[PDB]
């Protein structure tokens, strides 16, 4: 059934803090991945469906200053 | 042509560093590479799936762009941005 891939900005200008967003996002109910994306590693896409994406980018935001939802693309299947 | 345009600023697609991603498991690959430029200079880099859309934050602008059978991307982008679309490699 459908899955979305949402890419979050956030500050994350270090390997530890990108860590501490991948741990965080894969700990979410829905999210099957997680990956570092961007010119300047700072954002993750996160895969999933039913993926409470509101509260994951608060935790988010909570622990680096900044989050926000920056892509979403449906995936395609086959 | 809009290829064609941004070759006139230097811009080459088969020249630019491939972005930074992860191929998720149980999903496809994505086929696309996207390149996001603001008056001509490299912004951001991603990818996508051909013969698709997706919906991205450019500045204050939330913009859909269609990704055709090709990659090449069209949309309503906000003036001094340009975002182009190239076959990742050996797709």
């Amino acid at each position: 059934g459908p899955k979305q891939k949402i890419v979050i900005k956030a500050t994350m200008s270090n390997a530890k803090s990108r860590a501490q967003a991948m741990v965080l996002a894969s700990k979410a109910n829905g999210v099957g991945s997680v990956g570092i994306t961007g010119d300047l590693k700072d954002q993750l896409e996160v895969v999933g469906v039913g993926i409470d994406i509101a509260c994951l980018v608060r935790c988010l935001r909570k622990k680096l200053r900044y989050a926000e939802i920056v892509k979403v693309e449906e995936v395609k299947d086959k | 042509n809009e290829y064609l345009d941004a070759k006139k600023h230097g811009i080459d697609l088969s020249r630019e560093r491939a972005p930074n991603f992860v191929d998720h498991p149980g999903i496809p690959p994505s086929d696309c590479f996207w390149f996001l430029y603001k008056n001509y200079v490299r912004q951001d880099a991603g990818v996508c799936q051909s013969d698709w859309s997706f919906d991205m934050k450019i500045g204050q602008y939330w913009v859909t762009i269609h990704t055709d059978e090709g990659c090449r991307l069209s949309g309503i982008i906000p003036a001094g941005w340009l975002i182009l679309g190239i076959k990742r490699l050996g797709f």
